[PDB]
């Protein structure tokens, strides 16, 4: 039984980034540690990042982000259309098509 | 130990959890944000402890309650509370492992 195995797993990511999504404001390492126990699961299990999930922790310092607190987010639409995301923990910046 | 943030703030983990969590599937999920409550143990100050597990390593589960706690696995019995408020019983042998080196058996 692959099928329950990658189940869960799924379900063990949703739950480490809703947790980091909870505790990030109050004790980012804690955060931190979720999103990369996450990513090491994902790995593991050879399954995918939930879309809801994926553009929500710095794929270079792997901090939780929160928009307002610990992160800035622009939509930047006058030429190339694209939403901007900096990690103001590290200063990485991640750019979408928009 | 970050966790001393979460004391006082542990109303955060409400509803956090999203696995359905069974008596036979506990041993390969997420043990971190479930309730606990620690039924017995070697060491007399665990047995009645409860909080939320906020973190897990091979041989230990730190919780959070009224204060944090570094509860090791291998002697303790542990009653975890799943989703719907029902209660899972294991000992905590039976959880011993990294929290990344449990999904297979
Ligand atoms: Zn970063």
């Amino acid at each position: 039984e692959k099928k329950e195995k990658k189940k869960i797993a799924i379900e063990r990511i949703d739950t480490l980034f809703t947790l980091a999504e909870r505790v990030a404001r109050y004790s980012p390492d804690l955060a931190k540690r979720y999103v990369e126990l996450a990513l090491e699961i994902q790995k593991k299990a050879k399954v995918k990042i939930p879309r809801k999930w994926k553009r929500r922790y710095c794929k270079r310092c792997h901090t939780f982000l929160i928009p307002g607190v610990n992160a800035r987010v622009r939509l930047r639409t006058k030429r190339m259309p694209h939403v901007v995301i900096t990690c103001l923990e590290c200063g990485y910046i991640m750019r979408y098509p928009y | 130990g970050s966790y001393q943030e979460i004391i006082g703030r542990t109303w955060i983990f409400r509803g956090a959890h999203r696995g359905r969590v069974t008596r036979r599937n506990i041993i390969w999920h997420e043990l971190i944000g479930l309730r606990v409550r620690i039924v017995g143990s070697t060491h007399p100050a665990f047995v009645g402890i409860e909080g939320y597990v906020i973190d897990e390593t091979r041989n230990m589960l730190v919780i959070a309650g009224d204060r944090i706690w570094k509860v090791p696995k291998d002697v303790s019995i542990f009653e975890f509370e799943a989703d719907d408020g029902t209660k899972i019983k294991i000992p905590g042998e039976r959880l011993v492992g990294r929290p990344e080196m449990r999904l297979k058996k």
